[PDB]
């Protein structure tokens, strides 16, 4: 089995450096080319360079051309990406893509985000959101949770650690005031709440936070 | 550097239905020496990694189910799916391999499905928000077809609409619905001077707008 | 003496053939009566160990007494005048003549093999001497490989220089009476650099192999010092591992025979009860088999990493590093599959000669030319294989 593993996610101030990993396992590191891809929300996917593991050759974009230095070590079989003078335009989704000698198969890492901002890291705050004690009536019953005033993305939120899936609506965080607010919603039958408990779990690693909310009457 | 631009940007389309996308580039993708069009379509679900579905550009990768079916030549190319499926909700690219390496614009495909009326559910600010001195209603409207609609906030009756915070959704891959976040933030004083708050929604399920309100002196 | 008075024999027939008056014909074969007798009176080179009542002599004898009554009934005939029938006298004179004259007086294919191994002679003598010219008189030639190749030409030439005796030996083998120093000397300088090249060709693709496997190789293959050694060690091993040579074979002939029409040279009877035959043919084939498998696998990598299979797409460049060494292995590789290819047959042939001396025609011959083919062969695929060689060739010459 063919698997990468990036980076975790990096907040950088604007102005400085990064440097972005990419470890290769399950093949011979050395037979298949190292890519580079970002992905912005405003230019979509853009293709930064390429490198050869065995002779560390590499090749670059005309726009990330000196911006962004390809590097790879054979010992460990890591791939690695620098980034140089930062700013808010660089924020984006990083992906290192291994392509196989068979044109038909090619290997992606999960992305590591780089989110540049002087702005420091805030830990969530982490709100309840229960029925009003009078809509437990229907054939479901709904619960909330609230992660407002954090930064920078993202946080992980799940519900009985993860054991409630189906039914569960999460949404996109919107930024106000350098502060990110999100919400989450979980339909569960009648019965289940609340005489079975239900909790939701926010994790923001940027702080190195974990905030569980159990969820009760009102 | 070769361009690549794709048509079109957005596209609905029911179950069972053809659908057909077109990628063009700026430069011949044609190698005459290994006789082969260098130009691979991708399929990026939500949250997930772009994955290979037809290289060579009429060839399809092992694995990909035979609905999928690339074509064209020189800087005009096509991909077709001849029976659409709620599995294929994504974004497809195109990939150029003549030169460097080039995407495209990408095509987001949306599966039909039948109206669903929004459920909405409405939520008070928390005790410890408000302990903080913030106040913030929750309004959720979940599992609704299409994604038009509209949400308006009544406090004592009075329309408000500064200070709130809208979230949506893509579409869901198990019912192929959507989904929206409301959050109307006030002041805790502001919260505790007023008495109904009051989450209408507007859609094309039903004349009347489905409400949900509370009041603050019960429960 | 025999000849003279053959000769005078011959002569005055001819006169007789050519005579028109009968006198001449009387003179001639007065003189051939006396010439006749003194000849019959003379012990022929062949019967002089028998005694002189021996049956040899009186059948050589007899024979002269036919031949001079002969003369006489052709001398009465003459005497008449009848010149036709003293002629015809004389013809049949010469019939019994030139009878009792024979009577006391594989080839293609040595021709063949011969002549090549002289062409092969010529081109290998001339070809690696302009190697190691070549690399002689040019800087940009004077890398590594080409040191190796150099002392790989130079034992080529000294295996040419060892061919005539092995080639004299090829065809003249039942008598050997150029002594037991020079049998034993030649085949053990043929064979040291048999060692000499086969040592030198692995050396060579070991310090390839570590070149491109390893390019630490900046502090380990150090300069031509490094070669210089290598070269010397590789010929000391090469002296001493072929030194048993001047036990191994040597010149013996049979008991009760005359030692120059049964000498030979070949492995000792102590060579023989003493397994120092099959323990030096074992070395040898050591020397040849084990290094063949060294460059088999050697020559393997090297091919698995330079030409290694590439995506198609493949964007990033080809290093300009295995340009070159593909040039190099290419030509490497060819002049070892020919050195394998050539002498594969002669380790074959020593093998099967080594057991077959404990109780065809065309295999040994293939052998013996194949042997020298890969020595005159080298210096022709380099001139075919590197450009940068023919250049310096012509460069030279023209
Ligand atoms: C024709 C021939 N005659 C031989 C006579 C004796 C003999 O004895 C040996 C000596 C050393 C060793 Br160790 C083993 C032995 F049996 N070997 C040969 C013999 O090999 N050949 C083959 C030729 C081929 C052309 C090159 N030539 C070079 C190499 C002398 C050999």
């Amino acid at each position: 089995e063919v698997q990468l593993q990036q980076s975790g996610a990096e907040l950088v101030r604007p102005g400085a450096s990064v440097k972005l990993s990419c470890k290769a396992s399950g093949y011979t590191f050395t037979d298949y080319e190292m890519h580079w891809v970002k992905q912005t929300p405003v230019h979509g996917l853009e293709w930064i360079g390429a490198i050869d593991p065995e002779t560390g050759g590499t090749v670059y974009n005309q726009k990330f051309k000196g911006k962004a230095t390809l590097t790879a070590d054979i010992s460990s079989t890591t791939a690695y990406m620098e980034l140089r003078s930062l700013t808010s335009e660089d924020s984006a989704v990083y992906f290192c893509i291994s392509e196989d000698i068979d044109e038909s198969k090619d290997y992606w890492g999960q992305g590591t985000t780089l989110t540049v901002s002087s702005a420091k890291t805030t830990a969530p705050s982490v709100y309840p959101l229960a029925p009003v004690c009078g809509d437990t009536s229907g054939s479901s019953v709904t619960l909330g949770c609230l992660v407002k005033g954090y930064f920078p993305e993202p946080v992980t939120l799940t519900w009985n650690s993860g054991s409630l899936s189906s039914g569960v609506h999460t949404f996109p965080a919107v930024l106000q005031s350098d502060l990110y607010t999100l919400s989450s919603s979980v339909t569960v039958t009648s019965s289940t709440w609340p005489s079975q408990s239900i909790t939701c779990n926010v994790a923001h690693p940027a702080s190195s936070t974990k905030v569980d909310k159990k969820i009760e009457p009102r | 550097d070769i361009v690549m631009t794709q048509s079109p940007s957005s596209l609905a389309v029911s179950a069972g239905e053809k659908v057909t996308l077109s990628c063009k580039s700026s430069q011949s993708l044609f190698n005459s020496r290994t006789r082969k069009n260098y130009l691979a379509w991708y399929q990026q679900k939500p949250g997930l990694s772009p994955t290979l579905l037809i290289y060579w550009a009429s060839t399809r990768k092992s694995g990909v189910p035979d609905r999928f079916t690339g074509s064209g030549s020189g800087t005009d190319f096509t991909l077709t799916i001849t029976s659409v499926q709620a599995e294929d909700l994504a974004v497809y690219y195109c990939k150029q391999s003549y030169y460097l390496r080039t995407f495209g614009g990408g095509t987001k495909l949306e599966i039909k499905r039948a109206d669903a009326a929004p459920t909405v559910s409405i939520f008070p600010p928390s005790s410890e928000q408000l302990t903080s001195g913030g106040a913030s209603v929750v309004c959720f409207l979940n599992n609704f077809y299409p994604k038009d609609i509209n949400v308006k906030w009544k406090i004592d009756g009075s329309e408000r609409q500064n200070g709130v915070l809208n979230s949506w959704t893509d579409q869901d891959s198990k019912d192929s619905t959507y989904s929206m976040s409301s959050t109307l933030t006030l002041t805790k004083d502001e919260y505790e001077r007023h008495n109904s708050y009051t989450c209408e929604a507007t859609h094309k399920t039903s004349t009347s707008p489905i409400v949900k309100s509370f009041n603050r002196n019960e429960c | 003496d025999l000849e003279d008075n053959w000769e005078t024999l011959n002569d005055n027939l001819k006169v007789i053939e050519k005579a028109d008056n009968a006198a001449q014909v009387k003179d001639a074969l007065t003189k051939m009566r006396a010439a006749a007798l003194d000849a019959q009176k003379a012990t022929p080179p062949k019967l002089e160990d028998k005694s002189p009542d021996s049956p040899e002599m009186k059948d050589f004898r007899h024979g002269f007494d036919i031949l001079v009554g002969q003369i006489d009934d052709a001398l009465k005939l003459a005497n008449e005048g009848k010149v036709k029938e003293a002629q015809a006298a004389a013809e049949q004179l010469k019939t019994t003549r030139n009878a009792y004259i024979q009577k006391y007086l594989p080839a293609p294919l040595l021709a063949g093999v011969t002549a090549t191994c002289v062409a092969l002679f010529v081109v290998g003598i001339a070809g690696n001497l302009l190697t190691m010219l070549v690399v002689s008189r040019f800087r940009e030639l004077r890398t590594t490989t080409n040191l190796y190749l150099s002392s790989m030409a130079f034992s080529d030439l000294l295996i040419f220089l060892c061919m005539p005796l092995d080639l004299v030996r090829l065809w003249q083998y039942r008598p050997w009476n150029f002594g037991d120093l020079l049998c034993k000397l030649f085949q053990f300088v043929s064979e040291s650099c048999t060692y000499a090249k086969v040592l030198t060709i692995t050396a060579l693709s070991v310090e390839r192999y570590f070149a491109i496997c390893f390019p630490l190789r900046a502090k380990v293959v150090v300069t031509k010092g490094r070669v210089k050694l290598v070269i010397f060690v590789i010929w000391a091993v090469a002296f001493c591992s072929a030194g048993p040579i001047f036990v191994l074979v040597g010149v013996e002939h049979e008991q009760g025979t005359d030692p120059w029409d049964t000498n030979e040279c070949r492995p000792t009877e102590f060579a023989v009860r003493s397994g120092l035959l099959t323990v030096m043919v074992w070395v040898s084939s050591i020397f040849f088999f084990l290094p063949v498998f060294c460059l088999t696998v050697l020559y393997s990598l090297i091919g698995r990493k330079l030409w290694r299979r590439r995506r198609g797409d493949a964007v990033v460049g080809a290093s300009l590093r295995d340009q070159n060494h593909k040039q190099t292995v290419k030509m490497l590789a060819v002049v070892v599959f020919a050195f394998i290819l050539c002498w594969l047959p002669f380790h074959v042939g020593r093998y099967l000669f080594s057991k077959s001396f404990e109780p065809s025609q065309y295999c040994n011959l293939v052998s013996f030319v194949l042997f020298y083919l890969s020595a005159a062969i080298n210096p022709i695929l380099y001139n075919i294989m590197s450009k940068k060689y023919r250049v310096a060739v012509f460069r030279l010459l023209g």
